[PDB]
């Protein structure tokens, strides 16, 4: 199956800061990447969808790039209620994979 | 807008067309073809009521609602009237949709008849990528 | 609007058969695509399977072939059935539409003996 590697696997930041997650697939995968976010009680949510395409009703800080193999989420000006867990998946290739996530809390 | 033949090719891999779901991009490319003509603004009207859109002609009975179509799911959520653009998004995000569904490419008429079987490589063969 | 809901037991025995159920309301299931996602201690999401429109299925090779997606167009439901479960299986299970647009709440499920 195709291997999705996030890192780092925790990032601590002080509100206001901008940060970049990492998402790295084993094989190409175009711009079938896709963004979660997942905070404790609750279910995951998409912030990105294909790599860069925004989702309706989600904070425009968040932005997301890459294509292939390397992706990145990108977060302009962190705010609290973005700490919590980022999730990549892939929809390039049956079974669809996650990545492992990246952990976001203050720092 | 019509596209050039290795224009789309371009595009299709920049949307990320290239191997999806087991199917390599020069599929795509030809599906276009024979479904469109890689002309954006295509459009016909169906015996069962429906209307196919776009460069890559999507059915209004099951994926895109037009409104005048009985029995419509619009499983793609979205006016057949908005993939019509130059700029070929929405339909390769629907059509992303349409393959993931137990019937792969064969949904396209003209690609099964047209392409499948036949050296669909050529398609994106000769190209800038 | 649309909203999704599991429900089922969460706790059940090694060996047996783990079923739950997937609600939606503020549309219909032949609408969509359906998916069941299910997450392990640690963080660890596991993509288990869905089901088309016009019911093709396609499940994880992970689970192998111990699944069983189903629906029911009269309730508005569409089911998870796991067989021969081990405390392996033990996680929170969310169903969620294709698209990743609508989640359910997630629910544990834990196998145990005991």
């Amino acid at each position: 199956d195709i291997v999705l590697t996030q890192s780092p696997a925790t990032l601590s930041v002080t509100p206001g800061n901008s940060v970049s997650l990492s998402c790295r697939a084993s094989q190409s995968i175009g711009n079938n990447l896709h963004w979660y976010q997942q905070k404790s009680h609750e279910s995951p949510r998409l912030l990105i969808k294909y790599a860069s395409q925004s989702i309706s009703g989600i904070p425009s800080r968040f932005s997301g790039s890459g294509s292939g193999t390397d992706f990145t989420l990108s977060i302009n000006s962190v705010e609290t209620e973005d700490f919590g867990m980022y999730f990549c998946q892939q929809s390039n290739s049956w079974p669809y994979t996650f990545g492992g996530g990246t952990k976001l809390e203050i720092k | 807008k019509v596209f050039g033949r290795c224009e789309l090719a371009a595009a299709m891999k920049r949307h990320g067309l290239d191997n999806y779901r087991g199917y390599s991009l020069g599929n795509w490319v030809c599906a276009a073809k024979f479904e469109s003509n890689f002309n954006t603004q295509a459009t016909n009207r169906n015996t069962d009521g429906s209307t196919d859109y776009g460069i890559l002609q999507i059915n209004s009975r099951w994926w895109c609602n037009d409104g005048r179509t009985p029995g419509s799911r619009n499983l793609c959520n979205i006016p057949c009237s908005a993939l019509l653009s130059s700029d070929i998004t929405a339909s390769v995000n629907c059509a992303k949709k349409i393959v993931s569904d137990g019937n792969g490419m064969n949904a396209w008429v003209a690609w099964r008849n047209r392409c499948k079987g036949t050296d669909v490589q050529a398609w994106i063969r000769g190209c800038r990528l | 609007d649309v909203q999704l809901q599991e429900s089922g037991p969460s706790l059940v025995k090694p060996s047996q058969t783990l079923s739950l159920t997937c609600s939606v309301t503020g549309d219909s299931i032949t609408s969509d695509y359906w998916s069941w996602i299910r997450k392990f201690p640690g963080n660890r999401l596991e993509y288990m399977g869905y089901v088309s429109s016009f019911g093709s299925t396609f499940y994880n090779p992970s689970l192998k072939s111990r699944i069983s997606i189903t629906r029911d167009t009269s309730k508005n439901q569409y089911y998870l059935d796991l067989n021969s479960v081990t405390t392996e299986d033990t996680a929170t299970y969310y169903c969620a539409n294709w698209d990743g647009d609508y989640w359910g709440q997630g629910t544990l499920v834990t196998v145990s003996a005991a």
